[PDB]
RNA sequence: AUGAGGUGGCAAGAAAUGGGCUACAUUUUCUACCCCAGAAAAUUUAGC
């Protein structure tokens, strides 16, 4: 999907009330996600089948990513463990993992 | 006569503790 | 700072307009849709 | 290995799976639910892997069941509102003052809110023990504060940072109005 | 490619999957409706997306899974259809049909289908000058002294249309506490917004916030505006009008009370009055707006 | 669990203090979103759990606002609205429902709610000094 | 935070410093941002620099 | 000495062309009102 599709058919993968009229600190919210990124693709690599899904609920951050069953399990429960222990001490909050495996990445069609 | 009620407290926790009081353990799932 | 205060008175999204759309045109800016 | 929802029964207890706002588990949430537009003569993409309907703040933790047990059991926390004050009619007759405050509920690592602070004060002047010259007085101190359609007077208190602190000294600015309105200065003469 | 077990499995699964979604929701599982499957699909997993396609859906599976896989033959190997090796034994015994009926009868608003609906209905391809000459006989039966039966199979060819003057929306009329009839309508021009309220009976008294019209309205522009309305239905002096416009400039507001006038005076009048005020371009919305 | 159920559960402890409780005439609750499916989702959990505790609650919609912005490339912001209005609640009943709903706030959704605080006059206000 | 006229004392009761600190004051009493103690600082220090001065 | 100082000087002139800023009025200007009053005095360039 083209980016004109945000909200007619793609969805929106970070989701927080900073860019709402009156709240603030959206910036912050967007260097968060930014670093969060970039760190997930780092510590999971050749894993994320899909872009993460980086939703907040007050202090909590929930990354749901999608990734696959190519890597040992108990690979990826270190790599949780260390990633939400790393996480909530680097942005002083809850964070936690939600990953879904899944057995290969789910084509939608071809370009 | 507006009789006012008294204020019940309750610990910082209590209504998760109830909320969790409502709802049992999972029995087709592995620990939480 | 203060000092420079005190003497005066004794007389949105913080990244680059590129990163932010990449971000907003892949759905990683919440709310930032296009028109 | 296989999913779990062929193994849970079809009278299961649902609040059960999912006690609190979880994300989407096509794993187990026992529903053939598709999510997306399908490709020319395709269909909307299966739930395993799919990441829209991931990407959903979902209710499954709130159902109508889930939402009547928690109230069921949240009952015991509150109490009743006093059964004499049927209406506004007899509310703002035993109590006037009408204190307004506001609770700004964000996301993110901080709750501050720097709006949190205003208080706002609101009281009918035909409640005021005032004579004549005491209304009088009054009004034309207030300004714009006292609507003259409604007789209310609405005192807005930013200045101190807390909550607290901004309500005392809207009630201090209250009295002090009060007090002032009911003093006749050597001035007052010459109206 | 899906074979029948997948749909028959995709069947039961759905059918457990109703089940389930019946316990979640509270409601009985035997009375749970596919209305009751897209409110509570909405509800459990909302979604803003406009296209209403995109939003997550639970179907029962045929309507979803589309099928073409019509077999034309059996085990021996015999075509089904007599016409068969024709390549076009649907469009051709469609074709022999109407000529059997053409022949039977030399014996004794609307629109043709388009081409490819006809593809659709028949499922088969055809080229635009068989559709001509499909529609040439169709015609030709339309001409010759058709039966009930014939007409009915003619009318298996012809599609509808409609029109754009039923569109209109005439208020209701309304009664004040004194007993007097009215009808109350909205117009807007550019920035202006009009809300008028016009009596069945009156003697012309125009009130614009409370202010007579030649006095709200110095320009005669504006005024004639305001009699447009009336003096195209001649009813001038025969209505009471009170009228209340915010925003925009005198031009403006005036046009927007035209057109709230008009809009309630619309209940008063004759439906061919209707028409032809809107044929004169009065009940109509101007979206001719400031540009960026 | 169909055999195997918790004998007894410990309810949490709701002490009835001698303090007299706030009253609030409003209580008025600006849920803003993103999406207007979210916003009827947790219109209709709020009004419910309103009535399975007693609560008069009515519902609006205020208008929705748009800020759109351009870089041309020209992006938009959707902000819609909900209003639920709860009136005659006691200090502990509004409360508990607003640690309720607040725990069960959605993503993208952020709330603003006004309490409308019942008070009397001071006693330094009854009658003038002498 | 309302009331920090008390901070004056030590100035002029009547010059143009008198003023420029009352309205200083008046200032610093409108400020939400600011504890009791950075105020109270703040007028210090302009106790100080107009003392060298 | 590409460091730190001191003593004097330096503060331009002319065109042809390119661009830019101001005032340019009687269908105008000043006052009251926001429109029924009183006093003044040739090439081009875009655009639908
Ligand atoms: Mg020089």
């Amino acid at each position: 999907h083209a980016p004109h599709y945000i909200a007619h058919r793609k969805g929106w993968l970070s989701l927080h009330t900073g860019n709402l009229d009156g709240e603030d600190h959206a910036a912050e919210r967007t260097v968060e996600d930014v670093f969060l990124r970039k760190f997930m693709w780092g510590t999971f690599p050749g894993c994320l089948a899909d872009q993460l899904v980086l939703k907040r609920r007050g202090n909590q951050l929930e990354i749901c990513a999608v990734v696959l069953r190519q890597l040992s399990p108990h690979k990826y429960y270190f790599l949780v463990g260390y990633s939400e222990t790393l996480l909530s001490y680097f942005y002083k909050c809850p964070v936690r993992l939600h990953l879904q495996t899944v057995p290969s990445k789910v084509v939608y069609k071809y370009l | 006569e507006v009789v006012i009620p008294k204020k019940k407290t309750w610990d910082k926790v209590a209504v998760l503790q109830a909320l969790a009081s409502t709802v049992n353990r999972d029995t087709t799932a592995v620990p939480y | 700072a203060d000092e420079r205060l005190r003497i005066n008175s004794l007389r949105r999204w913080r990244l680059s307009r590129i990163v932010f759309r990449h971000l907003a045109d892949h759905g990683q800016l919440s709310g930032i849709q296009r028109a | 290995l296989p999913p779990r929802t062929e193994k849970m029964a079809v009278d299961q207890d649902w609040p059960s799976v999912y006690p609190v706002a979880a994300p989407f588990k096509p794993s187990a949430v026992p529903l053939p639910v598709r999510m997306g537009y399908p490709v020319k003569k395709g269909v909307p993409m299966a739930k395993e892997g799919n990441l829209e309907l991931l990407k959903i703040p979902n209710f499954l933790h709130l159902t109508p069941v889930a939402i009547k047990k928690h109230c069921e059991a949240l009952k015991d926390f509150c109490t009743e509102w006093p059964a004499a004050l049927d209406s506004d009619e007899k509310c703002e007759k035993h109590f006037p003052i009408e204190i307004d405050s506001t609770d700004y509920v964000s996301s993110g690592p901080s709750v501050r809110n720097p709006r949190a602070r205003v208080v706002v004060l609101r009281v009918k002047l035909s409640s005021l023990n005032l004579d004549d010259h005491a209304k009088k007085k009054l009004i034309k101190l207030v300004g714009e504060r006292y609507c003259k359609t409604t007789d209310v007077l609405t005192i807005k208190t930013d200045r101190c940072p807390l909550r607290r602190q901004n309500y005392d000294y809207a009630v201090y600015l209250l009295t002090v109005l009060y007090h002032e309105s009911w003093n006749t200065e050597e001035w007052e003469k010459s109206k | 490619t899906y074979t029948e077990d997948f749909i028959k499995k995709q069947i039961e699964e759905f059918n457990i999957g109703k089940r389930h979604l019946a316990n979640m929701m509270g409601e009985d599982p035997e009375t749970f409706t596919q209305e009751d499957i897209d409110r509570a699909i909405a509800y459990l997993f909302p979604s803003g997306l406009f296209e209403k396609r995109a939003r997550p859906v639970m179907k029962h599976p045929e309507q979803i899974f589309p099928r073409q896989r019509a077999i034309q033959w059996g085990e021996d190997g015999r075509p089904f259809h007599y016409l068969f090796y024709t390549g076009k034994q649907s469009y051709y015994s469609l074709m022999h049909d109407v000529y059997g009926m053409l022949l039977n009868l030399e014996k004794h608003g609307s629109r043709w289908l388009i081409k490819e609906e006809l593809e659709e209905m028949l499922v088969e391809k055809l080229s635009d000058l068989d559709y001509m000459q499909f529609i040439r006989l169709l015609e030709k039966l339309l001409t010759s002294q058709c039966g009930a039966a014939e007409e009915e199979f003619v009318q298996r060819f012809r599609r509808s249309v409609t029109l754009e003057s039923k569109k209109q929306l005439i208020e209701p009329v309304q009664y004040d506490e004194q007993g007097m009839a009215f009808s109350k309508s909205e117009g807007k021009r550019k920035t202006a917004k009009a809300e008028a309220i016009v009596y069945k009976h009156g003697s012309g008294r125009i009130k614009v916030n409370g202010i007579d019209y030649q006095l709200y309205f110095p320009i005669t522009q504006d005024r004639e505006q305001l009699m447009f309305p009336f003096h195209f239905v001649d009813r001038l002096g025969k209505h009471d009008v009170t009228c209340t416009v915010s925003g925009g400039g005198r031009s403006a507001q005036a046009g927007a009370i035209r057109l709230a006038m008009a809009k309630a005076l619309c209940s008063f009048v004759t439906e061919d009055e209707v028409e032809w005020m809107r044929q004169a371009g009065l009940l109509t919305t101007d979206p001719r707006v400031r540009e960026r | 669990l169909h055999v195997d159920v918790p004998k007894d559960l410990t309810k949490p402890v709701v002490t009835i203090s001698d303090e007299p409780d706030i009253l609030y005439k409003r209580l008025s609750v600006l849920v803003k979103g993103h999406d207007k499916a979210v916003l009827d989702s947790y219109e209709y959990f709020a009004v419910l759990a309103a009535k399975e505790l007693g609560i008069s609650i009515k519902v609006h919609e205020p208008p929705r606002k748009i800020e759109r912005f351009t870089l041309r490339v020209q992006y938009e912001m959707r902000t819609l609205y909900r209003c639920l209005e709860l009136e005659h609640l006691t200090g502990s009943t509004a409360d508990v429902y607003l640690e309720y709903i607040q725990r069960n706030l959605p993503e993208g959704v952020a709330m603003e709610v006004t309490k409308t605080q019942l008070e009397q006059l001071p006693e330094h206000i009854k009658e003038p000094i002498w | 935070h309302i009331f920090l006229e008390k901070h004056l004392e030590s100035f002029p009761k009547q010059g143009p410093i008198r003023h420029f600190m009352e309205l200083v004051t008046c200032g610093l009493s409108k400020n939400p941002y600011l504890s009791v103690k950075q105020k109270v600082e703040h007028i210090e220090w302009f106790r100080n620099y107009f003392n060298e001065k």
